């Protein structure tokens, strides 16, 4: 009856380590420009300063 | 795209094109019979000059070496264009550029004149000059009666032109 209720509690803090080891893995996973950075306008791509502009410029 | 300052000094090459690219003729009309004939050289010549721009978009940073081959064409169109009009209408294009060369290049204050010439190479070279992007209920700025900026001084020759032109019945 008491080797049960200690399995349990056993259960109850292996469960916990695997999250806190879950929770750190989470963070340093690289993450995307959409979420990191703004998610409208998701391309990193500038195309800036568009008044007198050469064709050509782009890349 | 920025300008220099600070001491410098021009430098010119002595040398010439490569035997790869062909002889391609230059223009010579300066910058009153350029801004005189520029809506008929983009009128007869739109197809080329956008498939040179086209060019130079396409293949992006090369540039220069791959887009010859149509900067040879749109040079050539508008030689074309400038001697045809200077056939036929020689001496009121000379009119209106030399109205232009007064008047700090201005197309506000030579009207007179530009009327002649649109009239001349409307009925002998067959080109017209139009302002693009103007939708319709938009009168388009060289046809309204009394504008409300008119120049300093008409020039001589073009209002005597014009009301001979009102004589005869041309225009």
């Amino acid at each position: 009856d008491i080797l049960n209720e200690e399995a349990k509690i056993v259960q109850a803090l292996n469960n916990q380590r695997e999250l806190t080891i879950k929770m750190h893995e989470l963070k340093r996973e690289e993450k995307d420009y959409a979420h990191s950075y703004s998610p409208l306008f998701s391309d990193p791509v500038p195309q800036g300063g568009s008044i007198g502009k050469a064709p050509g410029s782009s890349r | 795209p920025r300008e220099a300052a600070a001491h410098w000094v021009p430098f010119e090459d002595k040398a010439n094109m490569p035997d790869n690219v062909p002889d391609v003729v230059e223009v010579g009309a300066t910058s009153a019979p350029l801004l005189s004939a520029s809506y008929f050289i983009g009128a007869k010549c739109k197809p080329y000059n956008d498939d040179f721009m086209l060019c130079r978009e396409e293949s992006q940073g090369s540039g220069a070496i791959d887009c010859l081959k149509e900067g040879r064409r749109v040079t050539r169109c508008a030689v074309s264009v400038i001697e045809d009009i200077n056939k036929s209408c020689l001496d009121e294009f000379r009119l209106h550029w030399q109205c232009l060369e007064q008047n700090n290049h201005q197309l506000s204050g030579c009207r007179k004149a530009e009327a002649l010439l649109n009239k001349c190479v409307f009925t002998k070279l067959n080109l017209e000059k139009k302002i693009p992007g103007l939708r319709p209920d938009e009168e388009p700025v060289f046809l309204k009666k009394d504008p409300w900026i008119k120049p300093a001084v008409d020039d001589f020759k073009s209002v005597r032109a014009y009301a001979e032109a009102k004589k005869n019945g041309t225009l």
